[PDB]
């Protein structure tokens, strides 16, 4: 029922900033904020009136709420929008992640504005549409149109038509490698479908009746790959995965916390929601190299991230370490894992957002990007770097920190089900380290002589403290007090993975 | 009495009124907040401490809040006050309270002021949290915890690089030991499922009946975990690094806050090492090998905040022996008194290197008799405990014990290892004062008298002599495994250690006494400086822990300066660019090819046709 609204929403918002935009041009900045207050506001209204506490073994189909809609009849395609609790989280997580775009974008005047405020919450409105999605071609059309707008945010946005910089490479490898993707897990969607038009006889594109259908061993082993390498692209996997330092380091941070934040959650949604279900003796076949390429993101990204020099490069190489751990905890037979991976999931983005919202903030006020370049601003600073310091630390496995409770239960589940694998990848965490005390030594750590422009420092507004100071509360209760999310996601990720152990 | 976390919610309250007020209070108003954080903790700590003993020393435990909770996967906020942890916090609470009243007046007069009795807090409550944890979960937030307060200490001044890299290379390896550690943590899940420690105690004998095999690589992996964050071989790197920050900080970590880590995890889980033997003795035997490296590198480098720390590591390793030889409450008394004396030496020699003005040396100061004889009375009574004199001395009587219970287990090479840590105890006791009190003062040392840091000074010199020694910690809470005693060979192995100690010192006397040319030529012979070479590499283990992994560490980054599979995934766009630019380069603009391309397409349809 509030399903359509909510996915909504964001692109009512776009059309009347666009309609106000003639009436005057401090009105979609104030339009926007309340637009996703409203986005929230049902969302946590969901949070709190629903069954969060639901039956463990109620199925594989539970949904708090459910909407559905004849939109394609002839393929029976319709909006088959349907809520869980997990689902749930990554909804409040994108409404408060959008409540950051646009107070960031706050006092972000420009010859237009109201086009790149409908464009930003047009791309907001695609990440919840995928994350409300049981319709497979809805969730492909969610998939895909989310990722049209961002390149329009890159090119107009990234600079104002003066590089070709920030349209040819960055923007382009960030549209390319995510489509040709896209349209191969589209035709996986096509290749299971019709193998169960052959089963049974009628065209559908729904979940719970393609979740079932009868193939033979040696095909949908293919469908798993498929669907796997559009789940690789969108989250950093191994082989591929360079467009996402570009993307973060051109983007303007605003949409970098959209690109980082939200954008690697879906693909991990996909793989815990549609890939795993559906594909359950290929999973289990395709598992050891699901590990083998998960430890090697680990070690990879942490390598990458210390040889680096600038600040938006370091911290979009620490999200290709980070997500190692999420896909060796889906790809396990344990409960306890998929649990972890969920508030390691929302740490990432919680402690993601607030560090690019910080180098951003760092880079106006001294008007240099290159961190080798500055060092010793703590006597210029007064509260950026102090808060820096904590979502550095937040970042690697310190307790307190949402992150520590996140990866660890993922070692824990992961060593429940394979020895070796996991040994392996506990020493992240001392690599962790050395890139997170890289970053914190280069940029401020130091004197300020290291350069000319580090003599004549700005002041910091109330406003953008005021954001900061709610992730590092809200961060350190996920870390501290981590139950109550854990207790909503229980049902939802026991039925996967019940339904992981008993189909194989 | 329900007033534990009062340990842990006050110091670390006060730090975060500290962390906000980034300098912009007075020194008054910073100062008195700093110390009565630790003072309301000492307070409430001797509370609980008399009311333990008006519990009858009855262990009273605390649940706050559970911490997280999967169906199998049970952590709380548990908070055991035995008598084991009652003495790790009584060290905590006094010493810490000690160390900081004196940085009160030492840190005065310089910035970073309000930032020091920042992190000092949270160092103090992170050690606090450790020792009370009832869980190895939380236990685990207190060990890197206190390592990461370690890294915000040892790198305090940012200014010059050298003491801020310093702290790095602890950082590094002390996170190696908690990897080491948590490797035991998740073994121990997977085979008794609850991390409680009494539960485990018995639980362990009841899951066992069968298999027992994997168990050493638990122990053995938990003991790997233990010896990395404070002192031991396989991972002894830092400490000598680790002098490079301020005399307080240096007074924290190597005295008994953070190097008491290690002794705890082993006490505790006392009963999981009797579950097996061999991973006990194995404690011992590393630290029998210590001994023997720990010792004579005080006496070779002329940095007094290195001699200060190679006893240290002397010491605790020390330790790993008298836990070893199943002597629990022996050790912890150990631990009790060796608290006091170096804590106080340590700090001793802080003062006296204000007063020395940018010295840095042992060899150029000499007849500082004369310039104040209060430092002069410290360094004496903190050497005097440590070579195990029997001049109303404290720790005399640990050794004593430990040495009774060392040969009551029955390990001769554990005596002769026991003998040679005597005689070298009392070989660098006495060197140090030789060398630089006496002579001749051609740079004055510029004493500063003041009450302030006068009464703690009192007050530790009260505490380190034999005075201290006849406060018994509460050691009947636990009911640990019995430390066996021997009576008719006491009074002979008393009187052994008191002849060793008394050669050590007649020795360093003679080394004195003499024309000190014999010295210089030992200092100057080249199988001497060879020697002195090979353990300043300190057996090549630095330069082997450099030279294993670092440069290998290095060339994989260098080689990693551009993103290899980045690129060579970038070769479909070199592909098709390349291949669409030869096919733009195939079409001509002249009509007669045009042509042929339509001939050449009817003839390739027709052939492509005829056979099918």
């Amino acid at each position: 029922m509030l399903l359509p609204w909510l996915i909504l929403i964001p692109f009512i918002g776009g059309f009347l900033c666009w309609q106000t935009e003639r009436f005057g041009v401090k009105v979609p900045r104030w339009i926007a904020l309340i637009t996703m207050g409203l986005t929230l506001a049902l969302s946590l209204q969901l949070w709190l009136q629903g069954g969060y506490s639901l039956t463990q073994s109620a199925g594989i189909p539970q949904w708090q709420s459910e909407f559905d809609m004849p939109w394609i009849p002839r393929f029976g395609i319709s909006i088959h929008l349907a809520i869980d609790g997990l689902s749930l989280l990554m909804v409040v997580l994108t409404g408060l992640l959008g409540v950051l775009a646009v107070l960031c974008s706050w006092k972000e005047i420009e010859k237009y504005q109201g086009f790149f405020h409908l464009n930003l919450m047009w791309i907001l409105g695609g990440v919840i549409g995928v994350f409300l999605a049981i319709d497979m071609f809805l969730f492909f059309f969610f998939w895909e149109m989310m990722l049209v707008p961002m390149y329009f945010l890159i090119a107009l946005w990234g600079h104002k038509a003066s590089d070709g910089k920030t349209r040819i490479t960055a923007a382009t490898k960030f549209f390319i490698y995510t489509q040709a993707s896209g349209l191969v897990m589209l035709i996986a969607i096509l290749a299971l479908v019709f193998v169960h038009y052959n089963a049974t006889g009628v065209w559908t594109f729904n979940y719970e009746e393609l979740l079932n259908t009868p193939m033979s061993s040696g095909v949908e082993y293919l469908l798993m790959l498929g669907f796997f390498i559009a789940f690789a692209v969108k989250m950093p996997v191994v082989p591929l995965h360079g467009w996402l330092p570009d993307a973060h380091s051109q983007a303007p941070t605003a949409g970098s916390v959209d690109l980082a934040g939200i954008l690697l959650k879906t693909a991990a949604y996909g793989l815990l929601r549609f890939s795993l279900p559906l594909f359950p003796n290929a999973s289990a076949e395709f598992a050891p190299i699901a590990m083998w390429l998960g430890v090697i993101g680990i070690f990879y990204g942490a390598w990458m991230a210390f040889a680096q020099t600038d600040i938006k490069r370091l911290i979009a190489y620490t999200s290709v370490s980070h997500m190692g751990f999420v896909l060796i905890a889906i790809y396990t037979g344990s409960q306890l894992a998929y649990q972890g991976a969920v508030i390691q999931m929302i740490a990432h983005g919680l402690s993601a957002a607030g560090l690019f919202i910080l180098c951003g903030q760092l880079y106006e006020r001294i008007h240099t990007r290159d961190m080798r370049m500055m060092g010793g601003l703590w006597s210029k600073m007064k509260w950026l770097p102090a808060l820096s310091l904590f979502f550095a630390v937040a970042t690697l496995g310190m307790p307190g920190t949402g992150n520590f409770v996140g990866e660890f239960m993922i070692l824990f589940g992961s060593f429940q089900v394979v020895p070796v694998i996991t040994v392996i990848s506990t020493f992240g965490l001392v690599f962790a380290s050395v890139y997170s005390l890289a970053m914190l030594h280069r940029a401020y750590f130091g004197k300020a002589k290291s350069q000319i422009a580090s003599q004549e420092l700005p002041g910091m507004s109330l406003r953008e403290l005021f954001m900061i100071l709610l992730l590092v509360v809200l961060l350190v209760l996920l870390g501290f007090y981590p139950q109550p999310i854990l207790d909503t996601s229980h049902s939802a990720i026991g039925n996967i993975q019940q339904w992981f152990v008993n189909s194989v | 009495m329900n007033m534990l976390a009062l340990t842990i919610i006050l110091p670390l309250i006060g730090f975060v009124l500290l962390a906000f007020s980034r300098g912009r209070w007075s020194e008054n108003v910073s100062a008195i907040v700093g110390v009565g954080s630790v003072g309301l903790a000492a307070l409430v700590t001797a509370f609980i401490g008399v009311d333990f003993f008006a519990n009858g020393e009855q262990t009273y435990s605390q649940p706050l809040w559970t911490w997280m909770s999967v169906g199998d996967f049970n952590i709380g906020f548990n908070l055991v006050l035995d008598g084991l942890s009652l003495t790790m916090l009584s060290v905590v609470t006094g010493v810490g309270f000690l160390i900081h009243m004196y940085a009160s007046w030492y840190m005065r007069g310089e910035e970073g002021y309000s930032r020091f009795f920042a992190y000092t807090n949270l160092f103090i409550a992170s050690m606090v949290v450790l020792v009370l944890a009832d869980n190895l979960l939380l236990m685990y937030l207190g060990w890197e915890g206190v390592g990461l307060c370690s890294y915000l200490l040892i790198g305090f001044y940012y200014t010059d690089p050298k003491n801020g890299a310093a702290a790095m290379k602890a950082f590094v390896v002390t996170r190696v030991g908690d990897v080491f550690l948590a490797f035991a943590l998740f073994i121990l899940y997977n085979e008794l499922g609850t991390l409680n420690f009494r539960e485990m105690v018995e639980l362990a004998p009841a899951h066992f009946a069968d298999g027992n095999n994997m168990l050493m690589w638990a122990t053995l992996m938990l003991l790997g975990g233990a010896v990395g964050k404070s002192a031991q071989l396989p991972l002894q790197t830092w400490l000598a690094d680790a002098m490079a920050g301020p005399t307080p900080v240096s007074a924290l970590i190597h005295a008994a806050t953070m190097v008491t880590a290690g002794v705890y995890l082993i006490a505790r889980t006392h009963g999981l090492f009797l579950m097996t033997p061999e991973v006990l003795h194995l404690v011992g035997i590393v630290g029998a090998v210590t001994l023997l490296l720990a010792g004579f590198a005080a006496l070779v480098q002329t940095d007094i905040k290195r001699v200060l720390a190679y006893s240290t590591m002397s010491q605790i390793g020390y330790m790993f022996l008298a836990l070893g030889v199943q002597a629990w409450d022996a050790a912890i008394f150990h631990l009790m008194t060796h608290a006091f004396f170096k804590a106080l030496l340590f700090l001793a020699s802080g003062s006296v290197i204000l007063a020395c003005h940018h010295e840095q040396n042992i060899f150029k100061m000499g007849g500082l008799r004369k310039s104040i004889p209060l430092v002069y009375l410290c360094f004496l009574v903190g050497g005097a405990a440590l070579s195990a004199l029997p001049l109303v001395t404290a720790g005399f009587f640990s050794k004593d014990e430990i040495l009774a219970g060392a040969m009551a287990n029955g390990h001769i090479n554990l005596m002769v290892a026991g003998l040679v840590g005597a005689f070298m105890t009392s070989l660098y006791t006495f060197r140090m004062i030789f060398i630089v009190f006496h002579g001749k003062e051609q740079i004055h040392a510029h004493a500063v008298k003041g009450v302030t840091h006068s009464l703690p000074l009192i007050v530790l010199l009260i505490l380190s002599t034999f005075v201290g020694a006849l406060i018994v910690p509460p050691l009947q809470g636990v009911l640990p495994q019995t430390t066996e005693l021997a009576h008719g060979s006491m009074l002979t192995l008393e009187i052994t250690s008191g002849v060793v100690a008394v050669v050590g010192i007649l020795l360093a006397a003679w080394l004195w006494l003499g024309k000190r040319t014999l010295v210089t030529s030992i200092a100057n012979s080249a199988p001497g400086r060879l020697l002195s070479t090979w353990w300043y590499n300190a057996w090549g283990f630095d330069w082997l822990y450099d030279k294993v992994f670092v440069k290998p560490f290095l060339g994989i980054a260098w080689l990693l300066k551009r993103d290899p599979l980045n690129s060579m995934m970038n070769i479909p766009a070199v592909l098709s660019r390349f291949a669409g630019k030869g096919l733009l380069l195939s079409e001509n603009g002249y009509l007669r090819w045009y042509v042929a391309s339509m001939s050449i397409g009817a003839v390739v349809v027709l052939a492509l046709l005829m056979v099918l």
